[PDB]
């Protein structure tokens, strides 16, 4: 479960895109 | 009340204690909390009954809290308890965060390379080796090797490739797919050398498997023990498979050093097939058989004149178009048209000859006595000049006494018109000989301080030390770019200042963070380079950090520019993310920044579209700045080779679009620029030719890294162009039973006729012929097993590959 | 005709609900669950309002390849409960859509709940719960996916241990299921995170109630993060007890704001015995403060009737007569030990004389001592004084008692312009709705 | 693969978050 | 989300607070406080 777990984890991190479209159009 | 238990101090109560507060955590996990001070004292206590037991139920006081190093205390203090519970559903999660608390520690201990590695708790360690131990009974590599590289002890390593023993996967090309993820190489090198070892293990070690050792890890000494064992074995037919691959797949240096190896019958075929000249000639001979080139469209072209550019641009593409093949049709059709260039791009016109013409070495040599100045115009220098240039392209990547003979011309050489080309095609031809006499005599033309032959000799000072790590050279590069005053001189020296830091990773950090610090302009655009050579196929963060940081910060475009070209070398190993990087920086008021993005995003792409990356090239296209124009067009082009109608639905329109340009007077003659080059680059060797920087073992190719950035500058010199023909990959596959007999073989793709077309699933050749075949149907192909000569090699991907006769 | 008319539509609702968390479940993530599934949760709320012919509908939910369309049309040719909740997974495994099962598996529960059998066959329903429950613990600790069931599903979980919450009203209570629930703040202390925790936690303190009060002081080191409150209403449920803990533990002051808090996030109706109960706790711990609250303001017609009491009880406690107090107190006895908040109203008897000192110090800046035994009705002055010294008690002006002549001085606060002298105080007050301005961050980031 | 995977969906983040800053710095000097 | 849980456990109004206030008062109707005035 530690590295079939963890790499769950960083799909949490994955809404920084997120993030990161909304600062891309405010860069446009 | 388990506080009232603690408090009579009863030996048999403090066991009576720890199993209430095991029987009920969840209930009272305040009682505990409140208790945990004098939990702890009995915990670490080895008076206490159960000291061990009250560690146990001190993670059971952190059971509602998600304190892992707390855990990892407790582990301490249960030591076998601990252990004991190998499964239990909360605790499991305790100790698969202790073994992320592990990990962590271990990875930090591999960090310390001076030894002094901080203690793994033992318990703690001994939890984590049996959770991996059940991973090995799982029997699953990837499970087995879950903690192998996390602990990064080779040690659990060796244990993680035994796992259950079957040992399929893991003993052959899991190595490859370790490498690509990997992020630290003085750890990767431990795994890639013990790995090989086991396959070495293997009673047939695979020279494919053995291959990552042989070239990543480069030991000439290593590759010299194999081939000296396939010399004992006599097994030539092996033998001559992984020399000619070690010459493909990696450059000279420790190669040379094996040849030395092998050299001090057999003996004559290893140091050929080791050489790998013949193969090149091969390469020739397919391209001059076969080349898919149409005259018609170098006719189009050459209609549409502006008389200034149009003569560099046409002759540049038709020199791609021929590259190797030999085939001057264009040139010995319009010789007032050739005339009518200015003695310049006429110089560049006789280095274009030199790209055709490039593939018969020693023979082509003495073709171009032909078009030596003597025996056409002595009065023309520049002609003379671009004659050197073209000796130098068409031994380029080869080291031969022909560069010796090219120095000893250079020495007889006039000081500046000669040496305007002759000094810069030396450095090609001696690209990575690292001779002395070479780097003297490029210092000799540096030191002459005339900056347009010294800009020259730069760009070739880099390339014969490129990869050197040369500190004198590296000093001697940055001091004469300080008291140069010229900024020609310092524009090509900015380039060899790259060059000679070639894949160092972190080995010239400071000096890219001096270059980065230098106030000169042109300096801080090296630095961008050097990110860019030292990190080439690198997604390392540190270098695209510092590129992140440049571009936005500098005032100056050029350096603006610089650094987005620099991002596009760097991601070549992982293309898929570079059309994204590049979407908002195309977006931009600059117009460097612009016409920057577009040639990153095409770079990093290469050969293979991205798709979203083609999508994003076509705003670029209409752009209203021509000089975002002009980029815009040939970044496309170095896309659309590999690429066919059927694969791509824009292919055909990007060419309709560059003869479109090209006819209409009304577009910019410089908009219009390099869209005729842009066909060139498309038709590059009749389309059998692409543009790749990767090999398919996963090493970055020399020549591909080389040719690309210098084709960045080559919109700041126009000779550079021919810096990019070198790179031209050809998709043909080689397969040859012996290496002096051509087996007529049949490999037949089965693949949609469409693909196969260039401008019924089946592909047939005669007495391999190699010709130019997709990579997506060298994928697919099927070897004629059937036929007589089948390929020993299995036929993956196109390439050398032994062949087996019946 | 008019039968089968609530079944079509509430059949088409139920597929439209599944084709939208199925089709976001199948693209991205974050944005694949949760997204509609809690629209899609009151929708279910509607469909629990409007009620067999939905188990018929349930069964062979999914076989293989996607075959929903003609699913509905077997499921009206069906119309031209145990085995039946078991019934789709026994025909057909779905073969896919391992969110959708979970829900799947949530839609027979509630028709289960909603006969409320009160029986063994709603224990049954649990049983189904628990076999969910299980598919929810593999989620993400067997299934490697991303936690799509985890974002969704969990509240499918919550509206199951609500579910498990009626059987243990029918019976006693399950402390078991509270630890089922710990572990599912185990898995909430993994990746990602619920609040359901929290609400379970109240009932197990409202189980221990009056016989224990360490369940309450357990759930305020409990207490973590999750300030998200992305129901808000949860958030008005921890409130709501977090005031009760607090009003039981004597601290009534931080209660009533807690109370207030509670009942200004009420977006559901709550008409009937519902709001009622957290007006209630309101209104008797700001009576325990001493300061005199009317019924006026809210007076909601629900809780109007519980408040025949209470209303008679502020009267009582504006008046001078204990007896108006001790017949309220007999005659009002009920309900408000069904409320269980009768233990706050004993101690409220004694609470009477200190409403009367709050009025005087309000009224009065230098009241007599012996004026204090008037207005208090104080059997002799030295107990006047007494009474003096318990009336400076906590969060009050000085008296500044001069115990001779000055009597109650009770001097106010003095300088007290919004100048100066509260300089922090009318500049602090700025700062927390300036702090606010974390609005335009926080919607400038949801894009 | 899950631990390799691991690695992956880190390297992605890893990606992001070194480009996400190079959006925030370029939209800063916009504004100048 | 109806919360439930609980069940278990002017034209008539805004004067209430008024009326509230000297309800158990006024037991003078103001003409016996006059009259009390005119005893003092």
């Amino acid at each position: 479960y530690l590295s079939k777990i963890e790499e769950l984890q960083l799909i949490v991190n994955d809404k920084s895109q997120n993030l990161r479209r909304l600062q891309a159009q405010r860069n446009e | 009340g388990i506080i009232s238990l603690l408090d009579e101090d009863e030996p048999q109560l403090k066991e009576f204690a720890l199993h209430k507060l095991n029987a009920v955590v969840n209930d009272f996990w305040a009682e505990i909390s409140e208790s945990v001070d004098k939990i702890e004292v009995l915990y670490e206590d080895e008076g206490f009954r159960s000291r061990q037991f009250a560690a146990l139920v001190a993670s059971k006081v952190f059971y509602h809290l998600g304190a892992f190093e707390e855990s990892l205390n407790y582990a301490l203090g249960a030591g076998d308890l601990f252990n004991v519970n190998d499964n239990s559903e909360y605790v499991e999660t305790i100790i698969a965060k202790c073994i992320d608390h592990y990990t962590k520690q271990c990875v930090e201990n591999a960090d310390l390379p001076e030894g002094e590695k901080k203690p793994i708790d033992q318990r703690l360690e001994g939890i984590v080796n049996k959770m991996f131990q059940r991973c090995l009974d799982d029997h699953k590599y990837k499970q087995a090797i879950g903690i192998a590289l996390e602990t990064r002890r080779l040690d659990v390593f060796e244990k993680t490739i035994l796992e259950s023993n079957d040992v399929p996967g893991m003993l052959a090309y899991s190595l490859k797919l370790c490498m690509s993820l990997m992020q630290n190489k003085q750890f990767r090198n431990k795994v890639l050398r013990v790995l090989v070892k086991i396959y070495m293990n293997l009673e047939k070690p695979d020279f494919i498997n053995v291959c990552q050792c042989l070239i990543f890890l480069d030991d000439p000494q290593a590759v010299s023990d194999i081939l000296e064992k396939l010399v004992k074995e006599d097994n030539l037919l092996m033998a001559y498979q992984i020399c000619f691959d070690l010459y493909e797949s990696a450059s000279q240096q420790f190669l040379s050093s094996v040849i030395q190896n092998l050299r001090t019958d057999q003996t004559l075929k290893m140091i050929k097939i080791l050489s790998g000249e013949m193969a090149i000639e091969l390469h020739l001979q397919f391209l001059i058989r076969n080349n898919n080139t149409d005259l018609m469209i170098l006719k189009n072209t050459k209609d549409a004149v502006r008389n200034s550019v149009c003569h560099t641009a046409t002759v540049i593409a038709n020199s791609f178009m021929h590259c190797g093949t030999t085939s001057d049709q264009f040139l010995r059709d319009n010789l007032e048209w050739l005339a009518r260039a200015t003695n310049w791009a006429k110089f560049t016109a006789t280095a274009s000859l030199g790209v055709i013409h490039k593939g018969h070495e020693k023979e082509a040599l003495q073709l171009m006595a032909t078009y030596l100045p003597k025996d056409t115009s002595p009065g023309s220098a520049y002609q003379e000049g671009g004659g050197l240039y073209a000796l130098g392209l068409i031994h380029a990547n080869h080291g031969g006494d022909i560069i010796d003979y090219l120095l000893n011309q250079l020495k007889n050489a006039s000081n500046d018109i000669v040496r305007h080309g002759g000094s810069l095609g030396l450095g090609l031809a001696a690209m990575g000989t690292a001779r002395q006499d070479v780097y003297d005599l490029l210092k000799t033309n540096l030191y002459q301080d005339d900056a347009v032959t010294g800009e020259a000799a730069g760009l070739a000072l880099g390339l014969v030390m490129l990869g050197s790590k040369n500190a004198q050279a590296i000093e001697d590069m940055v001091g004469y770019a300080q008291e140069t005053q010229h900024e020609k001189i310092l524009r090509g020296l900015a380039v060899g200042i790259a060059l000679v830091m070639y894949g160092r990773m972190e080995e010239a950090d400071a000096l890219i963070e001096s270059l980065c610090r230098d106030k000169d302009p042109i300096l801080r655009r090296s630095g961008m380079y050097t990110v860019a050579m030292a990190y080439c196929g690198s997604g390392n963060n540190k270098a695209i950090r510092r590129l992140l940081h440049v571009a936005v910060s500098d005032v100056n475009d050029d350096v603006r520019r610089a650094a987005v070209e620099s991002l596009g070398f760097i991601l070549f190993r992982t293309p898929e993310q570079c059309p994204s990087v590049v979407s908002l920086l195309s977006e931009s008021y600059n117009p460097h920044v612009r016409y920057g993005a577009a040639m990153a995003l095409g770079i990093c792409c290469a050969g293979t579209g991205n798709k979203e990356a083609i999508n994003l090239l076509e705003p670029m296209t209409n752009d209203p700045v021509n000089y975002v124009r002009q980029g815009a067009l040939i970044a496309s082009a170095l896309i659309m080779i590999q690429q066919t109608e059927i694969t791509c639905p824009k292919v055909n329109q990007f060419r309709q679009l560059y003869s479109k340009v090209i006819n209409d007077k009304h577009d910019d003659v410089m908009a219009k620029f390099g869209a005729i080059l842009a066909q060139g680059i498309l038709d590059a060797g009749g389309h059998n030719v692409t543009i790749s920087l990767q090999s398919r073992t996963g090493h970055t190719h020399m020549p591909s890294v080389v040719g690309v950035l210098v084709f960045t500058q080559f919109w700041f010199w126009f000779p550079l162009s021919h810096f990019l023909s070198l790179a031209y990959t050809p998709t043909c596959v080689i397969g040859l039973n012996k290496d002096l007999k051509m087996p007529k073989v049949q490999y037949k793709s089965n693949c949609k006729p469409s693909t196969f077309a260039y401008p019924t699933a089946k592909a047939k050749k005669k007495e391999k012929n190699p010709a130019r075949v997709m990579p997506a149907q060298l994928k697919v192909l099927t070897m004629p097993e059937t036929c007589r000569y089948q390929p020993f090699k299995p036929l993956s991907i196109g390439g050398i590959i032994i062949l087996k006769d019946t | 005709p008019p039968p089968p008319a609530p079944q079509d539509v509430e059949m088409k609702e139920e597929a439209a609900t599944g084709g939208g968390s199925t089709g976001e479940a199948d693209g991205k993530t974050a944005a694949a669950a949760a997204e509609h599934s809690q629209r899609e949760l009151d929708t279910v709320t509607l469909e629990d309002i409007k009620e067999g012919k939905e188990p018929r509908f349930v069964l062979r939910a999914l076989r293989m390849l996607p075959s929903t369309s003609r699913r509905l049309n077997h499921y009206v040719l069906y119309k031209a409960l145990l085995p039946f909740l078991e019934e789709p997974m026994d025909t057909e495994a779905d073969l896919q859509f391992r969110p959708r099962t979970g829900k799947a598996a949530s839609t027979p529960l509630l028709p289960e709940v909603e006969a409320y059998l009160q029986l063994l066959v709603v224990i049954f329903m649990m049983n189904s719960k628990r076999y969910k429950e299980a598919q929810k613990i593999s989620d993400d600790l067997m299934q490697k996916i991303s936690t799509q069931n985890r974002r969704a599903l969990d509240l499918v979980a919550a509206k199951c241990y609500y579910y498990h919450a009626r059987v243990y009203e029918f019976l006693d209570k399950l402390d078991v299921v509270r630890s089922f629930l710990h572990a599912r703040l185990r898995t909430a202390t993994l990746r990602h995170d619920a609040d359901g925790q929290a609400t379970l936690l109240n009932l197990l303190l409202r189980n221990y109630l009056h016989y224990s009060l360490y369940d309450q002081a357990e759930k305020l080191v409990s207490k973590s993060v999750f300030p998200e409150q992305a129901n808000n209403n949860e958030w008005a449920r921890y409130l709501y007890y977090t005031g009760r803990i607090k009003a039981i533990q004597l601290e009534y002051s931080e209660a009533r704001r807690t109370m207030t808090n509670a009942l200004r996030k009420a977006p559901q109706h709550t008409a009937v015995g519902f709001k009622q109960t957290v007006h209630k706790l309101l209104i008797v711990v700001e009576l325990l403060l001493g300061e005199i609250p009317d019924r006026l303001q809210f007076r909601q017609p629900s809780l109007k009737r519980s408040l025949m009491p209470y209303f008679l009880l502020t009267q009582a406690v504006r008046t001078g007569n204990l007896a108006k107090f001790n017949q309220v107190l007999d005659q009002f006895g009920e309900k408000f030990q069904a409320d269980g908040t009768y233990t706050l109203i004993i101690r409220l008897r004694h609470n009477v004389i200190k409403t009367g000192v709050r009025m005087i110090s309000l009224s009065y800046s230098r009241i007599s001592l012996a004026d204090i035994a008037q207005k208090l009705q104080l059997d002799s002055p030295e107990d006047a004084e007494f009474i003096v010294a318990k009336a400076i008690r906590d969060g009050v002006i000085e008296a500044s008692i001069n115990h001779e002549k000055g009597y109650v001085q009770s001097k106010e606060m003095i300088d007290i312009y919004s100048t100066r002298e509260p300089q922090l105080a009318f500049h602090q007050r700025i700062s927390f709705c300036l702090d606010i301005h974390n609005m335009s961050v926080k919607a400038m980031r949801f894009p | 693969d899950l631990y390799s995977r691991y690695k992956k969906l880190q390297q992605e983040l890893e990606f992001l978050e070194v480009q996400e800053e190079y959006i925030k710095d370029e939209q800063k000097n916009l504004k100048k | 989300m109806s919360e439930k849980k609980q069940p278990v456990d002017e034209d008539n109004w805004d004067d209430d607070n008024v009326e509230d206030d000297f309800s158990n008062q006024l037991r003078a109707e103001l003409e016996k406080h006059g009259y009390k005035m005119e005893t003092s």
